[PDB]
């Protein structure tokens, strides 16, 4: 990710990709990876099938349903301590 | 050490060693590593090592998960016969020193990794449940050609991650009560909800650093017992530096002597009693124990151990080896491993400091001596137990392989084989495992297949009561401090034969000796059969029992 001159997307030695989603400012949000286990392919679906859009607040991000297409999908907020 | 040449990353590619009584060295160890091609690639195994040959036989790799874990693995063990000495660069010729038999086991794991299924090498196959928390909550087993089990109907935590609440398929539930201000286990609570009746109730009394002082039982005595109910304190007394001094506790009146030989258990129909004892342990200044006063008035066991401690070393050994301090060195080998178990039983150690074989009967040079002897892998691990009784008309053999969640229990007859079987492993020893006996061959006459044993482990792991899958008693059982047997019965001799998890989780092999990974322990001491690699002891003591307090085994983190 040229914005920060972070990897974002590693190619293992194995065929496995393993990728990650950066924010603005430049942190990690969502993880992906997939690749084969026995000849065939397997693992999450990639990001330009299974689209994603991570949750805003905090509280909402609690609630998601089951069929969630990301692993260790981060939310943050920085900024709740200041009242508001 | 042989490794691989600057073309290529200098990984090992092979063991070689030679004795003294030898001119050339052998090879015990070769490593066939994969390279980057396309078949590697699709079963995610480039650059691992794919072929691994060592002392036992031979580890094959054949694919492993997008999380770097193992989905498939096969292996075969050396012919008996055939040492390892891997020479050459032909890996048919390798073959030919192995057995045609070989096993595989499959799995499936999560995105996490964590292990979802898991088939054995004779197809049986576990499936395990996670909660919203990543903890294990159930269990299941599925045995080849029958129906699905439920093994662990559920499983609480506590916040601090330490098991609650555990419910079992045989409708067995055990509560476990944690003292809130040190977040650690204060009791044991066993149930059977079908007629309230209470199994186990222990209660773990300590000192401020965690030693414990008393252990209670307020379950009432069981059906082994001939007009008794209710059961002492173990009560502990410890030194300024925690050394078990004094402990209390019951034990079979007939129990006898504390030696190598496991008792017979009682069963229902005789009518025996237990005895209140109390036993006393005295060290020296290297913390070697020296004696052992035992006291149990019923009876008048006045039975003492005296341990001979060498001048020289902190090796000993007891008294009916030697008295003298000055030759206690003089039963011991180069390396600190035990000449002698007991007198008559030599101990035969390998090139890697394992025990390779324990002499059992020593005969003439017509009759062959009874034997056990071992086969370990390339870590250390032993994968094969064989007991060779070698009488003429009752040279039975006892093959055992063991497998991951699997171990086969062969037994034959100067002849033919007598039994087979398979007894397919839930959970780890000492941590609420459950075992199922399968046949295939030679099942008693009164023993159902598929018979299902739930042990009831105690605070380090022993295992004290084993119940059926009806959630009845099937053995009961308690232990010395050190791991000899204080007390055993069991509803049927036939079922109590095949109890080997004993104490803190670990086999007593038919020796009296128990297995502990790495090393030997002998019970009737109180002493590692030999010494522990440096580097992996802090103290000084390579013989030393773990701290002299073997009531708790304070490891945190397993060490």
């Amino acid at each position: 990710d040229w914005r920060f001159l972070t990897p974002v997307q590693l190619t293992d030695i194995n065929d496995n990709q393993h990728l990650i989603t950066l924010d603005a400012l430049g942190r990690p949000i969502t993880l992906r990876f997939w690749g084969t286990e026995n000849g065939k392919m397997t693992g999450y679906s990639s990001p330009e099938k299974a689209s994603f859009s991570p949750p805003s607040d905090v509280n909402a991000a609690i609630e998601l349903k089951k069929p969630l297409p990301v692993a260790q999908c981060q939310v943050y907020a920085p900024e709740s301590w200041m009242p508001v | 050490r042989q490794y691989e040449t600057s073309s290529l990353p200098g990984r090992l590619l092979s063991v070689a060693e030679q004795t003294p009584e030898e001119k050339t060295s052998r090879i015990t160890e070769r490593l066939i590593w994969a390279g980057n091609t396309e078949a590697e690639k699709d079963h995610n195994l480039a650059g691992q090592c794919v072929r691994h040959y060592d002392t036992a036989g031979v580890t094959r790799l054949e694919s492993l998960s997008l999380t770097g874990t193992v989905l498939s693995q096969s292996s075969q063990l050396l012919i008996d016969t055939q040492e390892a000495n891997w020479t050459g660069d032909n890996e048919t010729v390798w073959q030919n020193m192995l057995a045609d038999d070989i096993y595989t086991t499959l799995s499936t794991f999560d995105a996490t990794g964590a292990l979802l299924t898991q088939t054995d090498a004779k197809g049986n196959i576990q499936r395990l449940a996670y909660d919203v928390a990543g903890q294990l909550n159930g269990s299941w087993l599925t045995l080849k050609g029958q129906t699905e089990q439920v093994i662990i109907k559920s499983l609480t935590y506590s916040a601090a991650g330490q098991k609650l609440r555990e419910e079992h398929g045989n409708d067995v539930i055990t509560e476990y009560s944690y003292e809130p201000e040190t977040q650690r286990l204060i009791g044991i609570k066993t149930r059977r909800p079908s007629d309230t009746k209470v199994l186990q109730d222990l209660r773990y009394e300590y000192d401020p650093v965690g030693n414990v002082i008393s252990i209670r039982n307020d379950a009432e005595a069981t059906r082994f017992w001939h007009n008794q109910k209710v059961m002492p304190e173990n009560t502990y007394t410890y030194d300024s530096l925690y050394q078990l001094i004094s402990a209390t506790g019951r034990e079979m009146a007939n129990i006898g002597q504390q030696s190598h030989q496991f008792p017979s258990p009682a069963l229902p129909s005789d009518n025996n009693t237990y005895t209140n004892y109390t036993r006393t342990y005295t060290y020296d200044r290297g913390g070697n124990l020296t004696k052992i006063q035992h006291s149990s008035p019923a009876t008048q066991n006045n039975y003492t151990t005296n341990i001979t401690v060498s001048n020289r070393s902190n090796r000993a050994v007891l008294s009916t080896l030697t008295e003298d301090p000055a030759q206690v060195d003089a039963l011991f080998d180069a390396g600190g491993h035990q000449n002698t178990l007991i007198s008559g039983q030599n101990l035969n150690w390998n090139t890697r400091g394992e025990l390779q074989q324990v002499t059992l009967v020593k005969r003439d040079k017509g009759a062959n001596d009874d034997r056990e002897w071992y086969r370990y892998s390339g870590d250390g691990r032993r994968m094969l137990k064989i007991n060779e009784q070698q009488a003429s008309n009752n040279a039975q053999t006892q093959r055992v392989t063991y497998l991951p969640n699997l171990e086969l229990r062969l037994t034959q007859n100067s002849t033919a084989t007598t039994e087979d079987l398979q007894v397919i492993t839930v959970g780890e020893a000492g941590r609420a495992q459950v075992r199922v006996l399968h046949w295939e061959s030679g099942k008693p006459e009164d023993i159902d297949n598929n018979q299902l044993r739930y042990s009831y482990d105690n605070l380090i792991g022993s295992s004290q009561l084993e119940l059926d899958s009806e959630g009845q008693i099937i053995s009961e059982e308690e232990y010395y401090p050190y791991g000899g047997t204080a007390l055993w019965a069991a509803r049927n001799q036939t079922e109590a034969s095949y109890k080997t998890i004993r104490y803190s989780g670990k086999e007593r092999d038919a020796t009296g000796l128990y297995y502990y990974g790495y090393r030997y322990y002998q019970p009737w001491i109180g002493r590692w059969l030999s010494s522990d690699p440096a580097g992996t002891i802090d103290g000084l003591n390579l013989y030393r029992m773990v701290r002299n307090n073997p009531v708790t085994l304070l490891d945190p983190d397993g060490l």
